[PDB]
DNA sequence: CTAAAAACATTCGTTCACGTGAGTTCCAGTACAAGTCTAGTC
DNA sequence: GACTTGTACTGGAACTCACGTGAACGAATGTTTTTAG
């Protein structure tokens, strides 16, 4: 826990860049003790993508 | 290959044999959509109670 | 809420939430009073699709955080709140909604005398029997069932103070069945009354007569001990020994022969060197007021000294004129047959000589019961992987005696308590 | 071999593909290739089938 | 009066959820065989 | 006799497949009632 930017947030990611994978970003978001959801939902904040694939 | 049934034809009430029945033919279905858990995408036990 | 003396609380783990939430609204329409959260006023508990064991351990996390002096509220089932909900008022509670004993002897204490004297006497008495036999694993599980019992706190009276103990399996189950309900064991005194339990036992008390001895005179005919003196050419000098002084050493020695033998003893160490030291070890040293030799262990402060000390006392008490038997007519241990004055009798005594690096081991070699050293060097081997004997302590991986200064250290180093020798008494 | 008999599930079939566009591997070498020969033959006879 | 816009009623197909009988196979449970039981001296 | 380790056998449960029963939604059609021109 760095900082507090997030506080509750239902934050979505599908697709992150070569550089920073999902891996490197679940948890990287993870971090600003936010809240991960592999599908998006009427709480979701915003779905974070990088490559635009079928999803 | 797998037998529906091993069911008994009877000729009379003595004569009896034993046959299987297969479906040579049969309607393709799609798998069956399973539920899963929006926020961390697991399977989630179905159950059905009456009170 | 119109039931001021009636408290209800609800658990979230297995009812659920949907289901929480219907009966919540049912219990209050119905004027129950229904709390929405835990707290000290709940006076009940109600669980469901869930085992005793795990409420109890549902109350205690929540009573662990709860002042001193609160009244536990009452664990019940769901079927409690489905009754009262039916009849529409709180239904009386009912019944349905309401390291130990180590199995190596060396970690378990064994008291000269204890409240289980019968029953160790006959699994002893079983344990003989089935030596006899040549069945040394009958004999040895036998022999730990008995020392078991003897370590048993209190004394044991019903069945159910049997389960925990270890090497208790069926025969020594049902014999201690037999012998607590009715008394006198059925097997007991059968292998007790058989002949052949008697005329071995009869032989194996001679000196120099073992197991495999007295089968072969069984075999052979001998069924009384005047049948051995007939024909005195197939008997060794042991035999012969044992025979000539049997009635002697039959009698158990007690603790003024002990001294006397010591006081003897200390004399002819002095005269064969000055500086010397003797130690009395056995079952004398554990406490016993009865046995059927005298044990000693001799030893000399310095390192090197400790070469030849055995045969010169040994010389030194023959010259006395007390030894009737020696067991070479250089060494480290002997055992005779003194003369001590009384008239005289024959009384075994024991010798061994160890350097004083070595003393300790040969001290808690000596001194433990044999039950309590075979344990022990069990112990040693499986469970810590070193190999324990009299001479030292060694370990297979490092190539290193592990010697120690103190008999304590031998403990110590093993991850056992410490004991003393009163209580190796197996 | 090691990794057929690894699993445990009864197998109703043991096949392997090789590919590759090396008519003789073993050219320089004898031996290398009489022991190819005798492995074949082992598998062969275990019930395992190379294409 | 008139037709037309809305509302209502019906049947069918697809989807899903649950229950249940039958065939296949995978595995926990059981049974049984073999080894161990202290270490040394003489 | 009691414990431990290793091997072999075997019946029950998990899985799959297929069918039957019941409930819900929407498409397409037909029919009835009500209201503006
Ligand atoms: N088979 C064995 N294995 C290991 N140590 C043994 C042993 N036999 C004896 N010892 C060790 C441990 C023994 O404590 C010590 C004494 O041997 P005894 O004089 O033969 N037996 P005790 O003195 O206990 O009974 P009593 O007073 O009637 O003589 O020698
Ligand atoms: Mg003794
Ligand atoms: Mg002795």
């Amino acid at each position: 826990k760095i900082s507090n930017i997030f506080e509750d947030v239902e934050f979505c990611v599908m697709s992150g860049t070569d550089s920073q994978p999902k891996p490197d970003l679940e948890n990287r978001i993870a971090e600003f003790g936010g809240y991960i959801v592999q599908n998006p939902g009427p709480d979701t904040y915003c779905v974070i993508a990088g490559s635009e694939n079928i999803r | 290959k797998r037998a529906l049934s091993r069911l008994k034809l009877k000729l009379n009430k003595d004569i009896v044999i034993s046959v299987g029945i297969y479906n040579l033919v049969q309607k393709a279905l799609k798998p069956p959509p399973i539920k899963l858990y929006r926020e961390t995408n697991e399977p989630v036990k179905t159950k059905t109670r009456t009170f | 809420t119109r039931f001021p003396g009636v408290a209800i609380y609800l658990v979230e783990p297995r009812m659920g939430r949907s289901r929480r939430a219907f009966l919540t609204g049912l219990a209050r329409s119905k004027g129950f009073r229904v709390l929405d959260a835990c707290s000290s006023e709940a006076t009940h508990v109600v669980m469901e699709e869930t085992s005793a064991e795990e409420a109890v351990s549902w109350q205690e996390r929540r009573m662990a955080a709860a002042p001193p002096g609160c009244t536990p509220p009452a664990l019940l089932d769901i079927s409690w709140l489905t009754e009262s909900l039916g009849a529409g008022q709180p239904v009386p509670v009912e019944c349905r909604h309401r390291a130990w004993m180590p199995a190596y002897a060396c970690q378990r204490p064994t008291p000269l005398t204890h409240h289980n004297t019968g029953l160790s006497e006959a699994l002893e008495i079983l344990a003989e029997a089935a030596g006899f036999e040549g069945s040394e694993g009958r004999l040895l599980t036998f022999c730990r069932a008995a020392s078991v019992l003897k370590a048993l706190p209190s004394p044991v009276t019903t069945l159910s103070q049997l389960q925990g103990l270890p090497h208790f399996g069926e025969h020594s189950s049902r014999v201690v069945q037999e012998l607590l309900e009715h008394g006198v064991c059925e097997e007991v005194e059968r292998v007790r009354r058989s002949e052949r339990y008697q005329t071995m036992k009869l032989f194996t008390q001679i000196f120099g007569v073992g197991v495999k001895t007295a089968d072969r005179w069984y075999r052979e005919g001998l069924r009384t001990l005047d049948d051995l003196r007939e024909q005195p050419q197939k008997l060794t000098q042991q035999q012969k020994a044992g025979l000539q002084h049997h009635q002697d050493l039959s009698t158990p020695v007690l603790r003024s022969d002990v001294d006397a033998l010591q006081q003897v003893v200390e004399e002819a160490v002095g005269q064969a060197l000055p500086g010397a030291t003797v130690t009395l070890t056995g079952g004398f040293r554990r406490g016993k007021l009865q046995g059927h030799d005298v044990d000693f262990l001799i030893t000399h402060p310095k390192e090197g000294q400790e070469a030849g000390l055995l045969p010169r006392v040994m010389c030194r008490l023959q010259d006395q004129g007390l030894i009737l038997y020696h067991q070479h007519q250089a060494f480290e241990r002997s055992f005779c047959i003194f003369r001590l004055p009384q008239s005289w009798k024959a009384v075994r005594v024991d010798l061994v000589v160890a350097p004083v690096s070595q003393f300790p081991f040969a001290l808690l070699g000596w001194t433990g019961s044999k039950l309590f050293q075979r344990e022990l060097r069990r112990f040693s081997r499986k469970e810590k992987g070193l190999w324990l004997n009299s001479h030292g302590l060694f370990d297979p991986e490092q190539k290193t005696f592990f010697q120690a200064a103190s008999e304590e250290d031998i403990f110590r180093h093993l991850g056992l308590e410490y004991l003393p020798p009163e209580q190796r008494n197996a | 071999a090691n990794l057929f008999s690894d699993v445990q599930f009864k197998m109703s079939h043991k096949r392997i593909m090789l590919f590759t566009n090396e008519d003789n591997p073993h050219g320089n070498d004898s031996a290398k290739a009489s022991r190819a020969r005798t492995k074949a033959g082992d598998l062969r006879d275990t019930g395992i089938f190379l294409d």
